[PDB]
Formats: structure tokens, sequence, C-alpha cells
């Protein structure tokens, strides 16, 4: 670490220099989902891939 | 104003006083948004 640098923390490709999403955004874009899917009665993405 | 300029260290008390926060994050912008 720090020599190759994290990858895009949301994404995949791990160990990459990238200048994607930070910390404190990706936390955001958590709580926003979980306040989103535990309001209304949201099934799952990949459970409706069933 | 005033009659002397005063030199001497720094407390961490002092320190901490002129403080208005603590810095934990080492990003400066957001680069897509310009913003801080």
């Amino acid at each position: 670490l720090e020599i190759r640098g994290a990858g895009e923390l949301l994404g995949e490709e791990q160990s990459g220099s990238m200048e994607t999403i930070g910390f404190s955004l990706y936390m955001e874009l958590l709580e926003n989902a979980v306040d989103a899917l535990k309001a209304g009665r949201e099934p799952s993405l990949e459970d409706l891939t069933s | 104003e005033f009659d002397a300029i005063k030199i001497a260290l720094a407390s961490p008390d002092m320190i901490r006083s002129w403080s208005f926060g603590e810095v934990k994050k080492p990003e400066t912008i957001n680069y897509r948004t310009f913003k801080p």
C-alpha cells in the first residue's frame, strides 16, 4: 500500500492509484442506501435475480 | 496598537487555542465538484 495505492473502493480492481470516490462520500452513500432500503418494502437486487 | 513582539515555544494548549478544528482527512478538493 502507498506503492500501488488502494483501488477504487466501491468497484472491482484492487490495488489501483485512481482518484475515485473518497471514504467520506462512500459512507454517505451507504447510509443513504440503508435508509432508502429500510424505508419502503424494497426487495434486494440480486434476490430478484432469482 | 502594540509595543513589543513576544516569541516563545508553543504549548499544545496554546496550539489548540489557535486552532478552529482538527484536520482528519488528507484530501483537498473533490476535483469533480471544485468544492472543498
